[PDB]
Parts: C-alpha cells; structure tokens; sequence
C-alpha cells in the first residue's frame, strides 16, 4: 500500500489480521532515518494498545499493522504524509520526516 | 469499563521529554472527552477535559497563535521540566486544523481569577509568592547532567499564566514565548513565535527596545520586573489590621483596559512611574518586606535587579 513499506522479521500466523474495531497490542521500537530512536514500548516493557479504525495513530501505522497477522515482527517505513507530515512533531519529529518502526503484533483484543 | 493491562496518566507518565512517551501522546489526546469551557483569550480557548476518568486541561489553539503551540510543545517534548510550581505537560497533538496541549487540570483556575474571589491572610499569600519563586527559579537556573536541563526564561509573566494549585501554591504556565540557554555551547535558542509580552507587564528595556536581545541574563530580568509586579498584586489582597485592598491590575490608575504600547512605554519609562505602595502595609512585618523585595524587580536598570533564587531565599525567611 501507498506511504507504508512492510519488511518481515518473523512471521505471525498468516490467517489472524486484524480488523476494523479490534484492539491492537503491540511492542514498537520508533527510529528516524538516521537511526536516532525516538520511542520505544520495547524500553518501558509495556505494551501499547490502540484500537483499529479509530486514527488513533498515524495512517501509516493503521495501514501497515493491518497488513501483519497476530505475532507477526515486521519493519515499517512511513512515509511523512502517512506520519506527521509538514509540522512534524515539534521538540521530537522534524519536518518531512521518514519514520521507521520496529512492530510486533502481539495479540488482538 | 476498565481492563486488564490499563494505566492512569500517572503511570503512564512514570518512565523523553516531560509528558507522556510520543506516540501515547496521540491516542491519549484523541481518547479525551471535552466538558466544559474555563478559560479564553489570546491563545484560543482552555478546557476541563476527562481521561478514563481522570480530568485534564486541554489548550485549544486560536489559528493566530499557533507558533506558540510550537513552541511551548517544543519545549515541553525536548526539556524534561517536572516541578511542583511548573504546569506538567501531558501531551501535544494535531487534528480544520486544531492544535492541542495537554496539562494537568487545576480546579481553582488562575491566580488573577482567584484574587477577585477571595482576600488572603499571612498565610495564603507568603505559600503563593514562595511558590511563584520557586517555579521561576527553577526555570532560570541551568542543571548539568541527564537529569538536567537548560536555563529557561519565560517572557511572559503575569497573573493570568499563574494557576492556584488545590494546596494552595501556585504553578506557573504558558511556555509559547520562552527562551532556552546552555552554557556548554552558549546557545540561546529564542524561537520564531513573533508573539510579545502582555503590555502591562512589560519591562521598560521591552517597551523601549533597548534589551539586548542576544543576552540570555536580559530574559531572567524582564522575568523578574513581571514577578514584581505580580507580588504587588498580590500583596494588595492580604488582609491586615481589618484593612485590604481590592483587586487592581498593575498600572490601573494611570492607562486604560487594553493599553496601548505607548500607554505603558509613558508611564514606565518617560514617567519612571511604579505601583504606589499603600500606607498601610508599612504596619505590617510581611507586607512592609514585601514592599521592599517589589521594588528590587523594579529598577530601570535591568542588572540592578534581584535573581528569582535571591527572592526564594528572602521570601524562605519571611
Ligand atoms: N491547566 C488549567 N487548569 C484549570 C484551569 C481552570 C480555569 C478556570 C476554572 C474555573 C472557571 C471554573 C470555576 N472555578 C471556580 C469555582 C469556585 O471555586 C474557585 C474556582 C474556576 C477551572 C479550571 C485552567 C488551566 C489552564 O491551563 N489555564 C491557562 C490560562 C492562560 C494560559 O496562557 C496558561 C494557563 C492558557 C490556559
């Protein structure tokens, strides 16, 4: 899909993709292009939860994770139109920005 | 409606920034629900918001100030400013276009709103103006380490931007205007927010536009010409000896609602006028030394005036 390149790390089980009104859950790890982590799950040891269909998160992560099935590890890169865009997110996120996420599809509630 | 696995913003907050990890940000403030409006002006609009029953203050940006939500979002997500006399940042998100900061909500509301409702003893006002030192000198002093932060100056002091806590003290909000120092690199970061100062707190160096604006100690004493007239406001409302003044705002007697720079550039600078200080304080031990630190913000010249840590000290002692 346009704005989100899927690259696996491990597989999940390629039948349980989640859909519209589920609960993702997931561990991520956040990097910019040149590799400066941002965020991390990982770090915090807590997963994070959002709910798909809700923009809740950015498009690019909206789109990318409905594409992994449950347990799936894969490696995301966004596009800055399918992230923050123009503004980025100041103090954290430079304008223009590439994002590349580290995310796993832990379960679905 | 809670889950297994839920935290509060407290816990969330627990762990970079000074609100909540960045992605959490955005579905934090997408999951808010707004209740009810307390609070307007300049910046737009202010918001008794809840989340997952926990009530949260959410700034809403007028499409005017918008280089403010950038920067005080900036400052908030690159510094980790976390202090009883500081506003704590939650979170910063975009959604026509709406910009969103979120703080933690004080129900009591500003200290300017607060001073019309009520009169205050010994008390109440030496816990407000130790407070509002407090929070300014951490801002201005520099801390080294990772635990650290820069100096930052705030530009724009004044009652409205004071909110009274539920114990009392008072924390110190809006950072669109301020600006950031280190003395590793001595870097001054000013930003690129063309918003000014509120007129009537305006120093004379501002008004004037004498202040060297690549001098960082030059932001500190605009601060500290503010934090004077703040305590002057203040002051006004404690009672003593059955007598107290009604609220006034700085400057009241002599320009209008709404002054003008030249209002105020006539008064402080061509008339070196300063608030009167009323006869009856001199009766009274905490006001007659508040009297006196006041006027130590309020000298012409910006370096004879005291640092906000030698207004802590003294304000330690009353
Ligand atoms: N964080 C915040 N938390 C809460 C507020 C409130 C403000 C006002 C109120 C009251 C109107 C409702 C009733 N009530 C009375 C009831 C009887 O008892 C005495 C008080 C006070 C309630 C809450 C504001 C902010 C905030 O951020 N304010 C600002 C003001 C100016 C600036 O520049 C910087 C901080 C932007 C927003």
């Amino acid at each position: 899909g346009p704005g989100v390149q899927v690259e696996t790390i491990s597989p999940g089980d390629g039948r349980t993709f989640p859909k519209r009104g589920q609960t993702c859950v997931v561990h991520y790890t956040g990097m910019l292009e040149d590799g400066k982590k941002f965020d991390s799950s990982r770090d915090r040891n807590k997963p994070f939860k959002f709910m798909l269909g809700k923009q809740e998160v950015i498009r690019g992560w909206e789109e990318g994770v409905a594409q992994m099935s449950v347990g799936q590890r894969a490696k995301l890169t966004i596009s800055p139109d399918y992230a923050y865009g123009a503004t980025g997110h100041p103090g954290i996120i430079p304008p223009h920005a590439t994002l590349v996420f580290d995310v796993e599809l832990l379960k679905l509630e | 409606t809670t889950n297994v696995g839920d935290s509060t913003l407290a816990d969330l907050l627990d762990h970079s920034g000074s609100g909540l990890p960045f992605l959490v940000q955005r579905t934090v403030a997408r999951q808010i629900t707004l209740l009810e409006c307390v609070g307007k002006g300049r910046y737009g609009e202010v918001w008794r918001g809840s989340w997952q029953g926990e009530n949260v203050a959410v700034k809403i940006f007028s499409s005017r100030d918008e280089k403010s939500w950038f920067r005080e979002t900036e400052l908030y997500n690159t510094v980790m400013l976390r202090h009883e006399n500081i506003l704590g940042f939650i979170a910063s998100d975009m959604t026509s276009t709406q910009l969103w900061l979120i703080t933690h909500y004080h129900e009591m509301g500003s200290l300017y709103d607060y001073l019309q409702l009520t009169t205050l003893d010994t008390v109440s006002c030496l816990r407000i103006v130790l407070s509002i030192a407090s929070g300014l000198a951490h801002l201005h002093i520099e801390i080294f380490g990772t635990q650290g932060k820069p100096a930052i100056a705030h530009r724009d002091l004044k009652s409205k931007n004071i909110l009274v806590k539920k114990n009392g003290q008072c924390c110190i909000a809006d950072l669109g205007l301020a600006v950031m120092h280190s003395q590793s690199t001595n870097q001054l970061d000013v930003g690129n927010n063309p918003r000014v100062g509120t007129k009537r707190y305006m120093a004379p160096e501002v008004l004037d536009e004498t202040i060297q604006v690549d001098c960082f100690d030059s932001y500190k004493r605009v601060d500290i010409w503010a934090f004077g007239l703040v305590l002057w406001e203040v002051a006004r409302r404690m009672v003593s000896n059955g007598i107290v003044e009604d609220y006034k705002p700085p400057f009241y007697d002599v320009v209008p609602n709404d002054p003008s720079f030249e209002d105020m550039r006539k008064v402080v600078c061509v008339d070196q006028q300063r608030p009167n200080i009323p006869n009856r304080w001199f009766s009274d031990p905490t006001l007659t030394s508040l009297a006196k630190l006041m006027k130590e913000c309020w000298y012409q010249n910006p370096s004879a005036r005291l640092t906000a840590l030698r207004i802590k000290k003294t304000l330690t002692k009353i």
